[PDB]
């Protein structure tokens, strides 16, 4: 297999590659937060109606009092992990009634009221692609419990979360909401990774235009991919096939003559019948216990999944995160939480920095006898000229003392290069 | 042990019983008369019982869980049939979690579906902002456990002992 | 409050417990207690009934550690989470959003406690918020003027620039603000003087 295509990067001691364009990057991070919720009943599933395998069964003690305990235990931390992924808000926030963002369209993801369900296209759509067995599963004692937040409610969480994000910035999650213009919120997010505020307004429209492409995008790649909701179908699959494999084991013989206890009580006498009956109540109990181990396993994974969702959602939603790949590939924007069954999607919006091109670099400018260093750019050259820039966009201004800094004399810095700097009070003193 | 419904699947004239995806059995054909019905085992459900702390009251009430409520201040919810609380159209914060989006308190014992949050509406339009004239200092506390109990087991001894 | 760490506690002593009630359970033998077993029977029927109680109890033993494992593994990934906490709040300021704790994160103490450590969090969270008119840009003499830390803020009449987490109105110049353009490229600028010193 190929590792990746091949690139040689051109470094050299006195080039820099610097970016004339971005791209607004929408990407989905799927994550489950939570688990079926499934109670066992011990000696049902163990004995069924036959009382002589249930007197038979007290003997081996509080074995169903452990497996019942360890169940309800992972059925708390279900809701437990819902609450902490979705309940973060304390305040049902809602959008205002005219869907006006300065050119940016949230249809996609905001609730639509024509739906009955209230849910996204988006969350619809997710909602769609997830998915007498159950019968079967019911009728052996093992019993499926509903999640304590309804898909709808899940589905109002993230609406108060989208609406807080939108209207407010980051502000709702640290504090009162504060409303602030959604291009002044983008041009703030613009300044935490490194970008001026001129660069966003004066490019809104296409940015606007980018961010709507970009959504469609994701909604066309959710549609037409089968295996993009991969992870939350597995987890489906695994506890249906879990109660399945469950229920299979009634069927085992497990060394004994027959599975069905009422044909050994029917063939046997009682001294033969209990060596039958201990013998399927062993191997069903290993069975039972195989499978809550495995459950508790799947919980603990689960449970790092819905912290990690969590974490996600506190620093990525709720806020601007300046950590590398955490929020999204590329130089992270801002995030919006999408509700799915069993799971939490992000929509992750970034800035990718885009047709970089070359320019001459330098260190430090020596004008005057002194050394001048950048206050937030860096120096570049078009090949005759020197201009200072900006480093995640090209901007190139003119070099003079308000955006530089002087320490030193040239001599001591190693690549300088000789050009002038200019100075603003200098026509002001002359004319 | 089941109750014996009509049943519209048809069996090939050899078929005698019939089996679930699962192996277990959902239809027969009866002996005496050559048609086909239904076998499904009697309703089951998980009695669970809703209580505050006995000191505060004794009262409790009972939900079965995935049992209709005419097949048992009876509620009917999705988690099942909740016997000794009232439904009341108010929302508060969940108490006793009941499921499905119900919640029970004592007040005697009331279910209700729990209020995610307060309802607010933010003033969004397209040139005002709202900036903080004050400030308060928040301390809050976080519990996070570090260690369990070290435990240390002589297998030879807690097996067989002397 | 602290019902994690008695949660944690309480299980253990449970399972301890459950452990220990394991020892009076027959587990399909004629008694529960091994001195009766040799003392009724003669070896080849006791060495069963030892067998069927050895059986029971190294289950019991067994179900026991894999729990212990699972309850480890679970404390050990609270302890990464604390130590984490106590590198990133404690040591230095975070500026992960809910990391420690609620609202904007200032600094954070350490305090012990029995098999846990409580995290004191220090945030500043701001309150009485105003509502104020604002603008993208200024227009003056024809370029437009951006905050360079800031927001301009209008407060009906005049217009001002402040800090974004506090209000403190300041004098629009040249000093506070930074040049880019024309004012006709950017959406909703506003017409304002913009002082020079
Ligand atoms: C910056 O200049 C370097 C070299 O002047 C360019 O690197 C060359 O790229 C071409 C096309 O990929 C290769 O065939 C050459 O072998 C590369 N040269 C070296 C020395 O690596 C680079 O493409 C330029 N950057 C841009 C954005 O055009
Ligand atoms: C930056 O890239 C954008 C696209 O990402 C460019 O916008 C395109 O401009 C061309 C020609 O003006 C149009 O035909 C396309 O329809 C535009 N695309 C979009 C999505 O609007 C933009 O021109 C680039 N700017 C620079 C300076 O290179
Ligand atoms: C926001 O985007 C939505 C869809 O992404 C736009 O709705 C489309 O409007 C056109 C024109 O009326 C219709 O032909 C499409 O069928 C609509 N799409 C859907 C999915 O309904 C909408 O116009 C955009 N703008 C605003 C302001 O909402
Ligand atoms: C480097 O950039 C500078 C500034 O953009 C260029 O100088 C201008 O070039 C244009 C076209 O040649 C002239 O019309 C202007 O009068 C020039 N301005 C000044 C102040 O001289 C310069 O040509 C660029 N160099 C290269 C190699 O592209
Ligand atoms: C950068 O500027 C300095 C000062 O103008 C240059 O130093 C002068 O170099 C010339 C020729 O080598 C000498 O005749 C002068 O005596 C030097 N002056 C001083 C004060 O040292 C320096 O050479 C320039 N560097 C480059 C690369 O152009
Ligand atoms: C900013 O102004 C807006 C509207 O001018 C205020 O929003 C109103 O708040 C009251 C009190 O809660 C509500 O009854 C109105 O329905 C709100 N109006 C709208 C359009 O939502 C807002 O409270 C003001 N903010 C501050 C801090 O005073
Ligand atoms: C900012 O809020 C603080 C309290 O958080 C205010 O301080 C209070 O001021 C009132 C009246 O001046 C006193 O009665 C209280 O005792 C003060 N509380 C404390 C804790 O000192 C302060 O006045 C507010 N400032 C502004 C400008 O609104
Ligand atoms: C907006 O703020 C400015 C500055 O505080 C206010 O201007 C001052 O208002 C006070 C009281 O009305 C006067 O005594 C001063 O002489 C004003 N200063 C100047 C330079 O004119 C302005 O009134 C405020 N506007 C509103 C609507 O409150
Ligand atoms: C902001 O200032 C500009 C320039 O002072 C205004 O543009 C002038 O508008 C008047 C009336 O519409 C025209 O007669 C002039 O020809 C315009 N001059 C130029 C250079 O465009 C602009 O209208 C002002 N905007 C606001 C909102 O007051
Ligand atoms: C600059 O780079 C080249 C190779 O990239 C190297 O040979 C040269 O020594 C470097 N310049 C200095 C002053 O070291
Ligand atoms: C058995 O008896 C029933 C009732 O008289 C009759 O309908 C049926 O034809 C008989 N034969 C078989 C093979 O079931
Ligand atoms: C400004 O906002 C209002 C409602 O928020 C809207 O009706 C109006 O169209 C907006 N202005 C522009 C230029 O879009």
């Amino acid at each position: 297999m190929s590792l990746g295509a091949e690139n040689s990067v051109a470094y050299s001691n006195n080039s820099i590659a610097i970016p004339t364009n971005f791209t607004i990057s929408v990407t989905t991070e799927i994550l489950p937060v939570s688990m079926t919720k499934t109670s066992v009943d011990c000696t049902m599933y163990i004995c069924g109606d036959s009382t002589e395998c249930s007197n038979l069964l007290l003997q081996y003690g509080s074995f169903c009092t452990q497996l019942k305990r360890a169940l309800t235990g992972i059925a708390v931390e279900q809701d437990k992990n819902t609450q902490e992924v979705f309940a973060q808000v304390k305040q049902i926030y809602k959008t205002p009634p005219i869907k006006y963002f300065g050119g940016f369209n949230f249809s996609q993801i905001l609730p639509d009221p024509s739906k009955p369900s209230k849910r996204s296209p988006i969350e619809d759509l997710l909602f769609n692609k997830v998915t007498d067995l159950i019968c079967a599963q019911k009728f052996n004692g093992l019993t499926v419990l509903p999640p304590l937040l309804t898909d709808e409610m899940i589905a109002q969480y993230t609406s108060a979360l989208l609406a807080g994000t939108i209207t407010s910035g980051w502000t709702f999650g640290a504090g009162p909401a504060l409303q602030i213009p959604f291009p002044m919120q983008m041009a703030y997010r613009f300044n935490g990774i490194g970008v001026t505020q001129n660069v966003l307004y004066e490019n809104q429209k296409l940015i606007a235009n980018q961010f709507n492409s970009a959504i469609g995008k994701i909604q066309d790649s959710l549609s037409s991919t089968p295996s993009a909701l991969g992870k939350l179908q597995d987890v489906v699959n695994h506890n249906a096939q879990a109660l399945n494999t469950l229920v299979k084991q009634l069927s085992s013989k497990f060394g004994a003559i027959s599975s069905v206890l009422n044909d050994i009580l029917s063939r046997l006498d009682p001294p033969e019948a209990e060596v039958q009956i201990d013998r399927l109540i062993t191997g069903r109990l290993q069975s039972l216990q195989t499978y809550v181990t495995q459950q508790l396993i799947r919980a603990a994974e689960i449970r790092a999944s819905a912290n990690l969702a969590a974490t996600k959602m506190s620093e990525c939603v709720l806020g601007q995160s300046k950590r590398v790949d955490f929020c999204g590939k590329g130089y992270h924007l801002m995030s919006f939480p999408q509700s799915a069954p069993h799971g939490v999607v992000f929509l992750h919006v970034t800035y990718v920095p885009a047709q970089e091109k070359n320019f001459t670099t330098a260190p430090a400018i020596c004008h005057d006898g002194k050394a001048h260093f950048p206050r937030e750019g860096v120096f570049v050259s078009n090949g005759t000229h020197w201009f200072v820039t900006q480093r995640n966009f090209y901007e190139p201004q003119i070099i003079t003392t308000d955006n530089t800094f002087v320490s030193g004399n040239c001599d001591v810095v190693i690549g300088i290069v000789n050009n002038t700097v200019y100075d603003p009070l200098q026509p002001e003193l002359d004319s | 042990t089941g109750v014996l419904t009509e049943s519209n699947k048809k069996f090939l004239p050899f078929q005698q019983f019939g089996r679930d995806i699962a192996d277990t059995t959902d239809a027969v054909r009866d002996p005496q008369t050559l048609e086909i019905l239904d076998i499904t085992p009697c309703s089951f459900g998980g009695v669970s019982v809703i209580t505050p702390g006995t000191n505060t009251s004794n009262q409790v009430a009972v939900l079965y869980q995935g049992v209709n409520c005419t097949e048992v201040n009876v509620f009917q919810t999705r988690a099942g049939c909740l016997i000794g609380a009232e439904y009341v159209n108010n929302s508060y914060e969940c108490d006793i979690p009941i499921g499905a989006g119900i919640c029970a308190s004592y007040q005697s014992i009331i279910a209700y579906t729990m209020s995610l949050g307060a309802e607010n509406s933010v003033a969004y339009s397209n040139n005002s902002i709202a900036i903080p004239t004050n400030f308060t200092i928040s301390v809050t506390t976080e519990i996070l456990p570090v260690s369990m109990t070290k435990t240390s087991v002589d297998c030879t001894m807690y097996i067989c002992g002397d």
